[PDB]
């Protein structure tokens, strides 16, 4: 048959996003949000409040960071 | 309002509107030209970026073209989306906007770009002093434009409305089914053009012979000569330029080019010698024209110059018609000459 006319539409945008350009981004942009507890642990884990919470739970790396001292070897 | 077509199993269909004015029709310096660079421009109903992005999802292109005759206008696209580009044309010829910041920005810019590309060849210098001094105000009118005489947007407007006339233009297809492109050309915009007139004038124009001209320039020296031909001749110069450059002749090792540029009321012969020392191209052009004068025979080259002829008009769908069956004999008389490059070491006409 003949053709003499374009049928199209527009995709819903906001400036430069557009919703086609953000479902491409998704899978990738939670990947980056797991890069990112990742790299949280890292900085974190010294401080003593995250390790009796989070990080001595661990089943093997748990009680390496446990400390054995006894009482009569403190002074506070 | 001419239509035909010729069909065929294939997949691009073609699309052309040719318009009688061109060059020789024009009423100022240029004014041709630059009606030839605001075709395709914003239309009254639509957008030039409205129009490219159509088209490139439907699979076609647009383009026009500016001779010393004709204005075309041509469409290549697929088989299936011919009623598209009909109306595209349609309204290319019918209601193109003409805006003052069109010009400005899109149409003069075009324009300079393409008068300095010809200004570098010295063969189109020689080529424009031929047509100018063998025919001072029909063909020899300038072919682009330069700004030496002003032309503003209303005179654009002005000779649009004169050569887009319905009597004026003839409409041509390949591969396109001849009672729907008649159907299509009805029932739209083109049907309702002003019926104005023909330009074509059918007696032969006023030529000159015998006529000089010379310029300086930096580059390569040229030398060519130029002969009007009237209707009843064309066979005879179409057969010799075809001899002239092939392996027939001895002088195609010392010629550039040559052509025979055909119009429906007669042509013009042009031979061009080219070279970078002037010593060679006096001694190549003097060779040339004493050998001419004492004439060729052109019997030899009959057949190669009907295969030639055949190889050009299968594109073209208004050919001129010829025999070559009666062309014996060739001597030279008079003609035209220009002398294009280092002038002080490049011959005279009352030399050669
Ligand atoms: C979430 C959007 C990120 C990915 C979007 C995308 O889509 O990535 C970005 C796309 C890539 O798209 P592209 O591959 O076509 O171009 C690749 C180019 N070569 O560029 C765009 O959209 C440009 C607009 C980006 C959206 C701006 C987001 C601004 C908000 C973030 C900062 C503020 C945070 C909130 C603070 C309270
Ligand atoms: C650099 C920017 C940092 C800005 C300060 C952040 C405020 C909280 C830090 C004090 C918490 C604390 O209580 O810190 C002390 C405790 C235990 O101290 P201790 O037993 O090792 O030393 C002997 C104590 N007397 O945990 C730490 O050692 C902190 C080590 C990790 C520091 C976190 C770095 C930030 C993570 C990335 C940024 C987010």
């Amino acid at each position: 048959a003949y053709t003499s006319h374009l049928s199209s539409k527009t995709g819903l945008h906001f400036g430069r996003l557009s919703l086609r350009s953000l479902t491409a981004y998704a899978p990738n942009l939670m990947l980056w949000g797991g890069a990112s507890m990742l790299g949280l642990f890292v900085f974190t884990e010294g401080w003593p409040k995250f390790q009796d919470t989070l990080y001595k739970k661990i089943p093997l790396l748990g009680p390496t960071l446990e400390d054995h001292t006894p009482p009569e070897d403190k002074p506070n | 309002l001419t239509v035909s077509a010729r069909d065929a199993p294939t997949k691009i269909s073609t699309l052309a509107v040719k318009v009688h004015g061109g060059s020789r029709y024009a009423t100022k310096d240029g004014v041709a030209h630059l009606l030839n660079r605001f075709n395709f421009q914003n239309t009254n109903t639509r957008s030039a970026l409205k129009l490219v992005r159509e088209s490139e999802l439907l699979g076609g292109t647009f383009k026009s073209t500016l001779d010393r005759e004709y204005i075309t206008l041509k469409a290549t696209f697929l088989k299936d989306d011919l009623p598209y580009y009909v109306n595209a044309l349609a309204d290319v010829l019918y209601k193109t906007a003409f805006k003052p910041h069109e010009l400005t920005e899109s149409v003069l810019p075009a324009a300079r770009y393409d008068y300095a590309v010809a200004e570098q060849c010295p063969v189109k210098s020689a080529e424009d002093q031929l047509y100018a001094i063998t025919f001072r105000k029909g063909l020899g009118n300038p072919l682009l434009y330069d700004g030496v005489e002003r032309v503003s947007l209303q005179d654009i407007k002005d000779f649009a409305d004169k050569v887009y006339t319905k009597e004026n233009l003839e409409v041509s297809g390949e591969n396109v089914v001849e009672a729907d492109l008649k159907r299509f050309v009805d029932e739209s915009l083109l049907s309702t053009l002003p019926a104005g007139k023909s330009l074509v004038s059918k007696s032969e124009p006023k030529f000159f012979l015998g006529e000089e001209n010379r310029v300086r320039f930096i580059g390569d020296s040229v030398a060519a000569i130029g002969i009007p031909v009237n209707k009843a001749s064309l066979a005879q110069y179409e057969v010799l330029a075809n001899y002239l450059t092939s392996a027939l002749s001895e002088l195609s090792g010392l010629i550039s080019s040559a052509k025979l540029d055909k119009f429906t009321d007669g042509g013009l012969f042009t031979l061009f010698v080219r070279d970078q020392d002037s010593a060679v191209v006096s001694s190549n052009i003097k060779k040339i024209v004493a050998d001419l004068k004492k004439g060729k025979d052109l019997s030899p080259a009959i057949n190669y110059t009907k295969l030639k002829n055949a190889v050009q008009n299968e594109s073209v769908s208004s050919p001129i018609e010829l025999n070559f069956d009666a062309v014996k004999d060739f001597k030279l008389g008079k003609f035209n000459y220009v002398a294009v490059g280092d002038v002080s070491n490049l011959p005279y006409l009352d030399e050669l």
